[PDB]
């Protein structure tokens, strides 16, 4: 129906947060993902960006 | 690499006063608070202040309050505590340390600590009085012999044996303070107790702040 | 002025195992606890902030979580390195108070200690004073004390007791305790001794004199 394209900018140890069912300072506090969650997580180092 | 390199520690009379300063290197100070904290000898860490270096405001422990005073320096990039009317209660080695903004952060970054004393002993140097060994069968067939470093002001106080020649069976405990104002600490010598009327087992206690030392021959008594 | 209630008070774990330390707020402090090791000689470094964030430079074995108002420090598996005693501080508003701190130990095997007695000599007592002292050598774990008596009673509110740092190898430590008396109160007893007391010892040692035996 729709498709939504979320994004934000993280540290190397967070991006392991970043998928439905967990916890620690961005899974509780600043963004989350439901149980029953459809879709797909991708991350990557912009270090020279 | 980030460096806290503290100074300015030292021997303070009651009722006088002490100047502390922490520089900065790697790091500057603004958007971060600047942090003092107290560990007193023998006992864990205390909160004495805090100052926003983006600020200017502070904010103070109950158990400093009135009495110190703290303060940073962009330009200098450099913290500092000054310490009035300092008192016994005070001893302790005074540390300084950073965190983020204001508050709800915890301090990462820590300087090694720098210790000033205060007593109504401004100082004293230490005595040494014998322990004798036991002269009953003991387990090991081993014996030790030692002494008792006592009376004398500040910590700390260095102990070996045989003038730093026995360094082998020596066990020294770190001094605690006595009614007297002044420090104390006792040690031994532990071998086969036919080595206690062979080898030399003399207690050196040595304390670098008064230039000062002792050199205690410690025997079996005949008992 | 938030206190923070530590436990267990010290903790025995090997090397390879697992250590669990929790820290208790008397209020609400949010998630702003942070968590500290310190060696002897050095700083406290930073070990976790904001209550589950690993700080830089700090092995990923410390860890930690919270349920409900529980906070624990996890260290995954102890290394050699790992035995501190470790502190909690709150940093969500001031004043920061820090609490006691709790002591992890290498759980070594347990032994009894090679004890000796020094009654007060003729030398000692030319002070106007008298020191009974009893050494304990070289035993584990941390935990101990002396038991005093006097003519075969309990003594208290009487003796002082001295604990030194734990060896770099085995971890061993003495402990040492003395009775405080004035010559004239040393004049008024026969009989002392000194009543060993630890987890490694099955059978307390009992050391003691009369009054001017050596």
């Amino acid at each position: 129906t729709n498709v939504y394209a979320d994004s934000f900018v993280i540290r190397g140890d967070e991006v392991r947060q970043i998928a439905p069912g967990q916890t620690g300072k961005i899974a509780d506090y600043n963004y989350k993902l439901p149980d029953d969650f459809t879709g797909c997580v991708i991350a990557w180092n912009s270090n020279n960006l | 690499e980030v460096q806290l390199v503290e100074s300015g520690g030292g021997l303070v009379q009651p009722g006088g006063s002490l100047r502390l300063s922490c520089a900065a290197s790697g790091f500057d100070l603004g958007g971060y608070s600047m942090h003092w904290v107290r560990q007193a000898p023998g006992k864990g860490l205390e909160w004495v202040a805090g100052i926003y270096a983006s600020g200017g405001a502070t904010a103070y422990a109950d158990s400093v309050k009135g009495r110190f005073t703290i303060s940073a320096d962009t330009s200098k990039n450099t913290a500092y505590l000054q310490m009035n009317s300092l008192r016994a209660e005070d001893t302790a080695v005074y540390y300084c340390a950073r965190s983020y903004y204001y508050g709800g952060f915890g301090m990462d970054y820590w300087g090694q600590g720098t210790l000033v004393t205060v007593s109504s002993a401004s100082t004293k140097g230490p005595s040494v009085f014998p322990l004798a060994p036991s002269s009953k069968s003991t387990s090991g067939g081993t014996a030790a012999l030692g002494c008792l470093v006592k009376d004398y002001f500040p910590e700390p106080v260095t102990v070996s044996w045989n003038s730093g020649a026995l360094t082998s069976g020596v066990h020294t405990f770190p001094a605690v303070l006595q009614s007297s104002g002044l420090y104390s600490l006792s040690s031994v010598v532990t071998v086969p107790s036919s080595s206690l009327g062979t080898q030399t087992y003399i207690c050196n206690v040595n304390h670098k702040p008064s230039n000062t030392k002792v050199d205690k021959k410690v025997e079996p008594k005949s008992c | 002025d938030i206190q923070m209630t530590q436990s267990p008070s010290s903790l025995s774990a090997s090397v390879g195992d697992r250590v669990t330390i929790t820290c208790r707020a008397s209020q609400s402090v949010s998630s702003a606890v942070a968590w500290y090791q310190q060696k002897p000689g050095k700083a406290p470094k930073l070990l976790i902030y904001s209550a589950s964030d690993l700080y830089s430079g700090v092995p990923s074995r410390f860890s930690g979580s919270r349920s409900g108002t529980d906070f624990t420090l996890t260290i995954s598996s102890l290394q050699p390195e790992d035995f501190a005693t470790y502190y909690c501080q709150q940093s969500h508003t001031y004043p920061i108070t820090f609490g006691q701190g709790t002591k992890v130990e290498i759980k070594r095997t347990v032994a009894a200690p090679s004890v000796f007695i020094f009654p007060p000599s003729d030398e000692q007592l030319k002070s106007g004073t008298a020191s009974v002292v009893c050494l304990l050598n070289n035993f584990y774990p941390r935990e101990a004390k002396v038991q005093w008596k006097v003519d075969n009673a309990l003594q208290s509110g009487n003796s002082q007791e001295s604990v030194t740092e734990q060896d770099s190898k085995d971890s061993t430590y003495s402990l040492s305790s003395t009775l405080t008396l004035s010559k004239a109160d040393y004049e008024k007893h026969k009989v002392y001794a000194c009543e060993v007391t630890h987890q490694g010892l099955s059978s307390p040692v009992t050391k003691s004199f009369n009054r001017g035996e050596c």
